[PDB]
RNA sequence: GCUAAACCUAGCCCCAAACCCACUCCACCUUACUACCAGACAACCUUAGCCAAACCAUUUACCCAAAUAAAGUAUAGGCGAUAG
RNA sequence: CUAAGAACAGCUAAAAGAGCACACCCGUCUAUGUAGCAAAAUAGUGGGAAGAUUUAUAGGUAGAGGCGACAAACCUACCGAGC
RNA sequence: CUGCGUCAGAUUAAAACACUGAACUGACAAUUAACAGCCCAAUAUCUACAAUCAACCAACAAGUCAUUAUUACCCUCACUGUCA
RNA sequence: CAUCACCUCUAGCAUCACCAGUAUUAGAGGCACCGCCUGCUGGCUCCACGAGGGUUCAGCUGUCUCUUACUUUUAACCAGUG
């Protein structure tokens, strides 16, 4: 999630879980030729590939 | 003899304690409750702190004499 | 000749400046010796997605619905709906004491809880 | 200025320590000594000027064997690497010192004088009168500070009541206790003052910058003006 | 435009609201008072009227104090109200000669004193004036207790007063625990300076220190509404049973 | 103590009002430095025998460089407070009786 | 007849009155607007000068808490300029 | 000035603040230009080009001063005292 | 810091031109990490012998590169730069 | 101007410059190598070197006697901008 404070993690701590996410992605058509399996999204800056 | 390490490069002496601590039966008023430094309040004396859990990235070894494999006789390696 | 009224981002500056500045994404690990990054599984936020099979509710609401007035939830309202019914039953029975408030649902301290209320240690 | 002295090492070692030049600048960043700047990079080799420093597990007189006499950039004189027991340290080499020689370091003061050998360290109370000495100390445990430069040598003029008169290379007498440890003989690089720089470029190799081009009419006598007394003020200058 | 209040009144206006208004009443009196300190670096006239020699008339005279600069190091000792005098002088004491900046500094000594109430010795920096004042007060403890705040001119001097007053108020047995008779004797000598513990705990504190002290007394975790509502619910239920 | 005086007269302010100081009112002239005045003798009541006087309760006067340094820190003497005199007066009275 | 020319509001000024503002989430003293590791660094100190004195060198007005009046008086001052 | 880096063909020579001569640095003479391409440039001709060299990066010294192989030079295109 | 990619434009001055006119306006599109940057548990303890093909030889201006002992530790490829 | 070389002056010592140094050193200066001569500091000679300032042999050439021809830019005219 974005614009929220992530709880700090230390060794042996609980798993970080998010139940409601505010990340909204949008599928877009690539402007250039792409491989068949490749899919292009627009994601918020705070979002990682993981 | 000539000591190695000029006093400027060594850690400076901590500032002298405020005179409020020298008066018995007197509780100093410090900035420990404000959680930040201010010049017009006494400097609190913080007790030593322990992390409370084992962290490999921030581990500090015990003193050398406290190591289990410590012998008075030296071994040349 | 530099633009001082534009947003300072990771795309500006030399190589050391560009790699040190980010975009706001939270860190999910740390760097070890040899510039090797170690990703911590517990630092990666895991999505708790429920099963939506056989779910009645839908994104929109039909217009053929009454215009109910809005009643914001308050602490006093929640206490009466949840805790008050239990206390009344115990009050009539005659077994009531402040020592047993933990049994009614009261939490004297937030330590030792997976989801602490203040300060909260969970995401939205 | 954010000036931190490189002299931060606290443990002695024979490893050459990298040092940063000052350029005549103090901690503030302004020039305090002129004509200093640039030159070839140098690594400082720590010198133990306290010749009598017995080991932690040892005491009393001990002996050291010279390993190598080499060139030191920091000082005019050469230095020698010696090994005594299980340690090695740098000392100031004498004029006649080679690899393999054995030097003696003692704090013993006998009833009579002893045969003084060049490079050995004995107290001033056990050295014959007139013997050339170098690397003297003001008081015991102070360390050698005087007669360090290449070829310099002092003179043991006299010894009376536990004190000795040392003739410094500047022909000045100095009185110190007879228990001060000194090194017998002259210092290495006797012909150091006989060198020729050859060109202005070699002075820039030693970290010395050219002098200011201003014509200073001021000097020891020219700049300082004796104030004429009112009676003598009339005779200061006479037209001719 | 104009301000509602003069600018010089804003300092006393901030004491009307906020945590300052919640400070004890006796403490607020000690700050708003402007008692004139005892003259040190100038000779007072001694009378309200004098006869001007030139015209032989009875003219009014006033004592105008000379500003005194107290260095920060003066707050860790007992200078007796002395301090650096930042002023000008005329060369050769001639008005027609040029004017030069002159600073007069007191002579400081690191003398040691012993306090009977605190049973502890201090190595403080004092002037020759402070030594004379302790001699005229017949002991360090009397000097600290008699000398007012504007005359001590030292934060350490006011801290000693607060410490001494608390021992005279709390009747703390920490003073000579092995000699109860001696402890009573010391408290019976300074009995003229008895101050209640409530008022003796704010003596010498500055405005910033008092604000911090008051905030600590007001610092508390908010009461959960569960306890509040349960108290309301039980009280309501008890009243309900009465009607039945 | 440096005691100084203003070269220039300060005009009267009145009752309840602060005087108006000018740039010229910062010019001072030294009147007297109390460090150069003749010394005085501190009056003390001795508790133990000393070389000057060996009688307890006998009022003595010595230089301030002696009472402050030796007599008072060592407990040899006490300040000549009026209350102390009354207490020692009773002690002397018991000796006579 | 082109370029142009005309317009009346926006708002502002001076008073009176009354003592003003700053937590929606997130980020912000490190290279501010940068989630996340042993610090110990800490504040306070006369204003000067231009200018006037036909130079300049002592000196030269600067709200200090009630409008008026006492009064530009007593005083101060290279007993000058001026200050009060 | 400090820190830690980089650059210098070929040839004659020799372990050279050597010679010739590119890159590079500098700017001797002449001409063009003079609101110009340019608030100092252009073309040709020149001095140096393994060294007291040239140069990129970061840091330091600030105006009652700094710095200066003294030209009263320079300190952000008016420095006998910056803005 | 999007600054001759695409499309459209009552378009229309880049020191001339311009319909496709285009180094103008609007919209849309884009530069994908392996390269580079962002590194490291503690406490002690170690590190005399240049470089120059480093072997000759010859130097001074004396130099640009090293650990071990014990304790702790076995989770894994994120982030940012990428156009003209 | 600086410059090796020479000379004068100052300083007997350490924990931020000098310096992690110690009178064969450091600083403040003069002069400008060397060689010869001199006093008890002064004057000549000389190797190379110089975008320094003069002079000169020979050659060279439109520098000139005495200018001329051609090419390019400019130029003038046409169009655009201005
Ligand atoms: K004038
Ligand atoms: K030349
Ligand atoms: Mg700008
Ligand atoms: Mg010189
Ligand atoms: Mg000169
Ligand atoms: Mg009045
Ligand atoms: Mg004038
Ligand atoms: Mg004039
Ligand atoms: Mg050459
Ligand atoms: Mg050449
Ligand atoms: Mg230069
Ligand atoms: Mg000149
Ligand atoms: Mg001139
Ligand atoms: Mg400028
Ligand atoms: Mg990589
Ligand atoms: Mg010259
Ligand atoms: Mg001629
Ligand atoms: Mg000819
Ligand atoms: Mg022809
Ligand atoms: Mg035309």
């Amino acid at each position: 999630a974005r614009n929220v404070v992530y709880p700090l993690y230390r060794l042996g701590g609980p798993q970080l879980r998010v139940f409601r996410t505010n990340f909204f992605i949008q599928l877009v058509r690539p402007g250039v030729a792409q491989p068949e399996d490749t899919v292009q999204f627009r994601i918020p800056m705070e979002m990682t590939r993981v | 003899a000539y000591e190695w390490g000029v006093r400027s490069t060594r850690k400076s002496e901590p500032p002298p304690l405020d005179r409020v601590y020298e008066i018995p039966g007197l509780e100093p008023i410090t900035f420990a409750g404000k959680m930040h430094f201010v010049p017009w309040l006494a400097r609190p004396i913080f007790p030593p702190w322990d992390r409370g859990y084992k962290d490999p990235r921030f581990y500090r070894s015990p003193p050398l004499h406290e190591h289990p494999l410590y012998k008075d006789q030296a071994c040349y390696i | 000749g530099a633009d001082r009224m534009s947003k300072w981002t990771s795309k500006r500056g030399p190589r050391s400046f560009r790699g040190r500045k980010g975009r706001g994404a939270k860190g999910i690990g740390f760097l070890t010796s040899g510039w090797r990054f170690v990703q911590i599984k517990e630092m990666v936020p895991e999505f708790v997605v429920p099963d939506l099979t056989g779910f009645k509710l839908k994104p929109y609401v039909s217009y053929l619905a009454p215009e109910s007035e809005e009643t914001p939830l308050t602490a006093a309202q929640l206490f009466s709906e949840a805790v008050a019914p239990a206390i009344e039953k115990d009050f009539k029975d005659g077994t009531f004491d402040p020592d047993n408030l933990e049994k009614y649902g009261f939490e004297p301290t937030q330590e030792g809880k997976l989801f602490q209320l203040y300060p909260r240690n969970f995401l939205r | 200025a954010n000036f931190v002295s490189w002299k931060s090492r606290t443990k002695y070692t024979i490893t050459p320590v990298k040092m940063r030049k000052s350029g005549g600048r103090d901690h503030t960043g302004r020039i305090r000594v002129h004509g200093i700047g640039g030159g070839h990079k140098q690594r400082y080799r720590m010198i133990d000027f306290l010749r009598f420093r017995p080991e932690e597990t040892k005491s009393g007189p001990f002996e050291e064997k010279v390993i190598q006499v080499r060139y030191d950039p920091c000082r005019s004189a050469d230095i020698a690497l010696v090994a005594g027991g299980s340690r090695k340290r740098w000392i100031i080499a004498t004029e006649n010192m080679q690899a393999g020689d054995t030097i003696l370091n003692s704090n013993h003061i006998g009833r009579m004088a002893v045969a003084a050998r060049e490079g050995d360290a004995h107290p001033l109370g056990a050295l014959p009168v007139g013997t050339l000495i170098n690397n003297v100390e003001s008081e015991p445990g102070r360390g050698a500070q005087y007669i360090r430069a290449a070829g310099t040598c002092g003179v043991l003029l006299r010894k009376v009541n536990g004190t000795a008169i040392i003739q410094l290379p500047s022909k000045r007498q100095m009185q110190v206790l007879e228990t001060c440890v000194a090194t017998v003989g002259r210092v290495s690089n006797v012909d150091h003052n006989k060198r020729v720089i050859g060109k202005a470029g070699r002075n820039r190799w030693l970290g010395k910058r050219p002098n200011s081009g201003r014509w200073h009419r001021k000097g020891g006598w020219a700049g300082r003006k004796i104030r004429p007394l009112p009676p003598m003020k009339s005779y200061v200058k006479l037209p001719s | 435009p104009l301000h509602k209040y003069p600018v010089w009144l804003w300092k006393r206006l901030q004491l009307r609201e906020g945590i300052c208004s919640r400070l004890p009443g006796h403490y607020l009196r000690s700050l708003e008072e402007e008692r004139t300190p005892t003259p040190v670096h100038y000779r007072p006239h001694g009378a309200k009227f004098k006869i001007n020699p030139k015209n032989g008339q009875r003219e009014r005279v006033e004592d105008v104090p000379i500003p005194i600069y107290f260095p920060p190091e003066s707050q860790r000792g007992l200078w007796g109200g002395e301090g650096w005098i930042l002023g000008q002088i005329y060369a050769n004491n001639d008005k027609l000669s040029k004017r030069l900046k002159k600073v007069w500094k007191p002579q400081l000594f690191e003398r040691e004193f012993y306090s009977e109430i605190l049973d502890k010795k201090f190595t403080v920096t004092v002037t020759m004036r402070t030594l004379d004042l302790i001699d005229e007060a017949y002991g360090l403890d009397f000097y600290i207790l008699k000398t007012p705040k504007e005359d001590l001119c030292s934060k350490f001097g006011m801290d000693l007063k607060r410490g001494m007053l608390l021992r005279l108020a709390r009747q703390d047995p920490q003073l000579h625990p092995e000699d109860p008779e001696r402890r009573a004797a010391i408290y019976d000598k300074y009995k003229e300076f008895a101050i209640p513990e409530e008022e003796a705990e704010w003596v010498g504190l500055t405005l910033e220190e008092a604000i911090e002290k008051q905030r600590l007394l007001e610092e508390k975790d908010p009461v959960p509404l569960f306890k509040i509502y349960v108290a309301e619910l039980i009280q309501q239920l008890q009243q309900q049973a009465l009607s039945e | 103590t440096v005691i100084v005086e203003r070269w220039w007269k300060v005009p009267l302010a009145g009752e309840g009002r602060k005087p108006r100081l000018h740039r010229r009112h910062r010019v001072y002239k030294l009147v007297e430095d109390t460090k150069h005045r003749p010394k005085e003798n501190l009056e003390l009541i001795l508790t133990q025998s000393v070389e000057n006087v060996g009688v307890r309760g006998d009022l003595v006067s010595v230089k301030k460089s002696l009472g402050r340094n030796r007599l008072l820190p060592q407990g040899l003497a006490v300040y000549a407070s009026p209350e102390n005199k009354k207490l020692f007066e009773e002690e002397k009275l018991l000796r006579q009786e």
